[PDB]
C-alpha cells in the first residue's frame, strides 16, 4: 500500500498477441513517510 | 471573545472600508511589527501586491474559492498563508506562517497537493465496491502514509449517536483501540454541528497556552470564532487528550447524503505523541481525499441497503412457500427458520397451546407469563417491539436475565403469537484492552445495560408483511 | 484474444492507417467512406504491418510546437536527444551550449540545476514533479515535467506566465476550488438518473475550463460511441444524439487515453517539430507518456475539416469485473488556439474521478433495480398462470412483453397464435418455426441480432419492422417469441462521403447497423431462461 508514481507502458505485438510490455522492469523501495520526503526534498538550505 | 492556539494570528476588519475591529494578542509580534494599535488599515501592514490580492478577495461575493492567499509581510517580508471568512460582523482573517519562503518551491508544493490527492484517490477507486471494512482500512493506510501521525482511527456514529472504532492503524508500541465503544455524551451536539460545517479540525498542542482575542468597545456581544480554524479547544477535551496520551490531533469529517441535507456518518481522527504541525499541501491533499471517501461510503451504504432488501424478500418468499405446504407447523421444523428473517438470537411460536422455541428462548412458564402480561396492557394492538423487556412494563423481566433483554411480538389472532428475542449488547463487544477511554468504556455498558440493539425499520416492515401473510393464511382456513 | 472486438479492430486500424499513408504520399485524397467500406472487421494482416503501425503511433519523433523536449541519461546528466525548438525556446542561440553529449545542468540556473538533481536521484515516488525552473540566459519561467523511459529521463518544458508568484499560486488554488465546488454540487443530487448526472457534469466542465463546446461520449458494447450530453455556444451547430463508428477512435488511441488522463492539443494547423536523436540508440524515442506528443495526420485533418482548432480530452474510467474500463470520454472543443495552464488539468482529472465514482454508483443501482423488477414481473406471471389457463399470461396485463425490453411478443400454443405488439403474420411465424426446427433442433434457445446474418431466407421480405428474434423452447411444438425492431428507428439526429466530417461519420454508422437490432443483454436471456424453466415444469406437471 504505497503511493508510488504513474508508470507508463507500451503496446508490443509478440507471439501473435498484443501485450502491454512495461518500460522499466523494476530494489530499494520507500521506507519513509511522505512527510519525511517533503521535509527532506523541500530543504531551502543551499540559498544560504 | 474566545481563544486561539499560539500558532497563528487573528484579525477582523470591516468589509466596506478594510477597517480593523479586533486583533489577536500575538499579531503585533509574529508579523514582525515592533502601528497595529487599535483601528488601523490592513493594507498598510502588507506589500502592494498582497494588498491588491486582499482587496480582490474582499470584493468577490463568495469569500471562499479564494483561500488561502499567499500574502507577504511588509516589515520582515516573510510569507504568510491567510484564510478568510465572514462573521456577519466583518471579515475575519487567520494568518498561519509558511515555512517555505522560496518562490520556486511554493508553486511546486501547491501543485503537488493536487497531484498527491489525485494519486491517493486513484488508489482508492481500485477496490471493488462490495464491503466497507476494506474501504476504511485503505483510507486509514493512505492517511497514515500522507500525514505520518502516530495513530489513525475511524469513528462510526450509531443510531443513538454513540461511537465505535471500526478501523485503526498504529505504530505497534501502543494499545490497539479497535473495537472500543463510547457513549454519545462524549461528543457534544455543537461539536458535531461544527464538524458538519468546517470539515477539518487540527489541534497542534494540547498544553499550549491559549491566546486571548482583543475586541473593540463599540460592538455588543463576543464575535463568533466558530468558523475560524484557529479556535482553541475546550478545557474538558484538553484534559481528555492529556490523560489519553495524545498531544496533537487532526480530525476530518465523513459526510454522506441522507434524508437532500447531509448527515455526519463519522469522523477520521489522527493522533500523535508530540506537537505536530504538518505542512499545508498535505493537509489539503487529505481534505480532497475525504470527499471521495464520502462518495464511496454513500455508494456502499445504498448498495448494501438494496442487497439486504433482496435477501429479506427471498427469505420471506421461502418461508411463505414452506408455510403453504401441509400444516403451518412446518415453519420451525425445517432448516430455513424464522431466525433468518431478522437478526435475532432466538425465536418462538405459540400456536394452539403447543410452544415451539428456537435458539435462546425462555421456558413455557415465562412464555405464558409474557402472554398474560401482554393481554393485560396491550390487547387491542397488532404488534409490539421493546428493545428492553424491563422499563417497558414487564414485571418478570428480572427472571429472564441478560439473555432475553430485547423482544418483539406479533399477535396472530388473539392467542397465537410470534416472538423474536435478543440478548443484551455486551456479548458482541470485546475491546480486549479520571477521563480516559477505559472510563468511557463499560460506562457505555452501564448506559446500555439490560438492553438489546434497537429493531430497525426494515425488520419491522418484514415482520409486518409476514404477519399479514399469517393472517391471510389463517383466514383462508 | 480472438473473439474480442478490440483485437479484430487492431488489424482494421492498421489497414486504415496504411491506406491513409499511401493516399497521402501519392498526392490523393483519403476517401473516408470507400476506405471504411472496403476493409472488413476481420484480420488478414501479417505481423510486420501491425508492428510498424504500433511503432509509428508510439515512436514518431514529433511534438507540438508549444513546448520543448529534452531527454538525458540518468547516469551523468548527459543529453541523448532533444527537440529543435529548444534552442529557440531556451534562448541559447546568439562553443555550442546545446550539442549532444553536454551537461543538462548548464542550461538552467544553479538553483534550478540543484532542484533538478534532487528530483533526479529518487525512488518510487518523488515530491518535485513538476518543477518550476528558470533558463540560464533569459530567465523564462518553465514548468518541467519529468518521466522515465527505457533509456533515460524525458523532460517536457512548457512556458509559464511571467508574473508575481502569488498570482501563480492563486491561479491554482482557484482552479482547484472550482472543481471542489463542482464535486460538492454533484454530491447533492437525487439519485437514480444518469442523464441528470451527465447534464450537470458537462455544465460544470464548461464553466471550469471555458471552451466553446463540451460533450460526453459513451462507448457501447460494439465499441462505437454516442454523444449523450452537450453544452454548445448557441450559434454552433448541435451534435447531441450523434452516433459514430468504432473505427473513429483506434484501440491504441483508446489505450493511450486511458494511460495519460488529460490529453490537450493546442493547434491543429501548426507545424510539428522534429526530435533529433543519437546514433548509438537502436530505436526511436518513446513518446508514449510525453504531454507534447503530436497527433497523427489523420486526426489533425479531421479536426481542421470539422472546425475545431484546439481540443482537450479526458478519460472516464470505471471498475470492471482490480480491472479498469473506459466507459467514455468528456471532450472540449474550441475554434482557435487555446493552451490552459497545468493546475487546470489536475482539477479536471479530479472532477473526472468523482464523475467515474458516481457513474459506478448509478450503474450498479440500476442493475439491482432491474433484477428486482424482473423478479416481481416473473412472480406475477406465475400467479397469472396458476389462476387461469396458460393463454392468460398473454391476455391481460402484465404480459410477457413486460419481461424484457422489446417491441413485440408472441406465444404459440398448439397452433393457436397470440401476438402482442408488432409481430409477424401467421404464415410468417410458421416459416420461422420451420427454419428454426430445421437448423437448430437440439437446443434450448437462440438469440440473434439480425435475422439476415443468422441465415433466415425470409428476413428480406420480413422488413425493418422486426429484425431481432429471441426464442424460448417451451416444448417441441410450443415456443415463446420476442421481436425487436432495427436500431435506426430510435436513431434520430438533427443533421459523397469524401471528406472526414461528422455527417460522413453518421452516414457510415447508419450503413454499419443496417438491418440490425440492439444487442441482447445477458440478463434478458437469464430472465427468459428462468421463465422457460418454470413454464416447462408447469407444463410437464400436466
Ligand atoms: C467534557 C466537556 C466532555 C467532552 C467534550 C468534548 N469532546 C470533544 C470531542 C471529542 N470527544 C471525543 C472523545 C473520545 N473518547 C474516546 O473514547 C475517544 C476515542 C476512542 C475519544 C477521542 C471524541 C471522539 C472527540 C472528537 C475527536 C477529537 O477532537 O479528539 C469536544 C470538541 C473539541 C473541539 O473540537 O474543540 C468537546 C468539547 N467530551 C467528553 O467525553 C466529556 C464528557
Ligand atoms: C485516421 C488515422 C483515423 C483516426 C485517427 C484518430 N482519431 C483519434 C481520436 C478521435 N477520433 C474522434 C472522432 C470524431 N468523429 C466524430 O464524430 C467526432 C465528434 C462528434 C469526433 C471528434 C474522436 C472523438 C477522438 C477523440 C479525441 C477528440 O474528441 O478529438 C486519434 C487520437 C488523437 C490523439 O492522440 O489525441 C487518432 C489517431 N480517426 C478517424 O476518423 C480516422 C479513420
Amino acid at each position: 500500500c504505497r503511493l508510488s508514481d504513474q508508470e507508463y507502458m507500451e503496446l508490443v505485438f509478440e507471439n501473435g498477441q498484443i501485450l502491454a510490455k512495461g518500460q522499466r522492469s523494476n530494489h530499494n523501495q520507500r521506507t519513509k513517510s511522505i512527510m519525511d520526503l517533503y521535509e527532506a526534498e523541500y530543504n531551502e538550505d543551499f540559498m544560504k | 471573545g474566545g481563544y486561539i492556539q499560539p500558532f497563528g494570528c487573528m484579525i477582523a476588519v470591516d468589509e466596506s472600508s478594510f477597517r480593523i475591529i479586533g486583533y489577536s494578542e500575538n499579531a503585533r509580534e509574529m508579523l514582525g511589527i515592533m502601528i497595529l494599535a487599535m483601528g488601523t488599515d490592513v493594507r498598510s501592514l502588507f506589500t502592494s501586491s498582497s494588498s491588491i490580492l486582499l482587496e480582490r478577495a474582499f470584493v468577490a461575493r463568495e469569500i471562499t474559492l479564494l483561500n488561502p492567499v499567499w500574502i507577504h509581510s511588509k516589515n520582515t517580508g516573510k510569507p504568510f498563508y491567510a484564510i478568510l471568512h465572514r462573521i456577519d460582523v466583518g471579515v475575519v482573517i487567520d494568518l498561519e506562517p509558511a515555512r517555505t519562503e522560496d518562490p520556486a518551491l511554493s508553486i511546486a508544493g501547491a501543485v503537488q497537493s493536487q497531484k498527491l490527492a489525485v494519486r491517493a484517490i486513484s488508489q482508492l477507486q481500485a477496490l471493488p465496491g462490495g464491503d466497507i471494512k476494506l474501504l476504511c482500512d485503505t483510507v486509514v493506510e493512505s492517511v497514515r502514509d500522507l500525514t505520518g501521525y502516530d495513530r489513525v482511527m475511524v469513528y462510526k456514529f450509531h443510531e443513538d449517536e454513540h461511537g465505535e472504532v471500526v478501523a485503526e492503524s498504529k505504530r505497534d508500541d501502543l494499545e490497539p483501540y479497535i473495537g472500543l465503544h463510547y457513549p454519545a455524551t462524549d461528543i457534544p451536539q455543537a461539536s458535531r454541528f461544527l464538524f458538519k460545517q468546517n470539515r477539518v479540525r487540527m489541534i497542534v498542542d494540547c498544553n499550549a497556552t491559549p491566546v486571548l482575542v482583543v475586541q473593540d468597545d463599540r460592538l455588543t456581544q463576543s464575535m463568533c470564532l466558530v468558523g475560524s480554524t484557529l479556535r482553541a479547544p475546550h478545557g474538558c477535551h484538553s484534559q481528555y487528550m492529556a490523560n489519553m496520551g495524545s498531544i496533537a490531533s487532526l480530525a476530518m469529517a465523513v459526510i454522506i447524503n441522507g434524508n437532500s441535507s447531509m448527515r455526519l456518518w463519522g469522523l477520521v481522527v489522527c493522533h500523535h505523541t508530540s506537537s505536530r504541525c504538518i505542512p499545508f499541501p498535505l493537509r489539503y491533499a487529505c481534505e480532497f481525499l475525504m470527499q471521495a471517501f464520502g462518495l464511496q461510503l454513500n455508494m456502499e451504504l445504498q448498495l448494501a441497503l438494496q442487497m439486504s432488501e433482496k435477501r429479506v424478500l427471498r427469505t420471506q418468499t421461502l418461508l411463505c412457500d414452506m408455510l403453504l405446504r401441509d400444516s403451518p407447523a412446518g415453519i420451525v421444523t425445517q432448516s430455513p427458520s424464522i431466525m433468518d428473517l431478522v437478526k435475532c438470537d432466538g425465536a418462538a411460536f405459540l400456536y394452539h397451546g403447543k410452544y415451539y422455541p428456537l435458539g435462546v428462548a425462555p421456558s413455557e412458564v415465562q412464555i405464558k407469563d409474557v402472554v398474560e402480561w401482554l393481554l393485560a396492557n396491550h390487547a387491542d394492538s397488532t404488534g409490539l417491539s421493546t428493545d428492553s423487556l424491563g422499563d417497558a412494563g414487564y414485571p418478570g423481566a428480572a427472571a429472564l436475565g441478560d439473555a432475553v433483554c430485547g423482544m418483539a411480538v406479533a399477535y396472530i389472532t388473539k392467542r397465537d403469537f410470534l416472538f423474536w428475542f435478543r440478548s443484551h449488547t455486551a456479548k458482541e463487544i470485546k475491546w480486549g484492552g479520571r477521563m480516559h477511554p477505559r472510563s468511557s468504556f463499560q460506562a457505555f455498558l452501564e448506559v446500555v445495560k439490560s438492553r438489546s440493539q434497537p429493531w430497525e425499520t426494515a425488520e419491522m416492515d418484514a415482520i409486518h408483511s409476514l404477519q399479514l401473510i399469517l393472517r391471510d393464511s389463517f383466514k383462508e382456513s
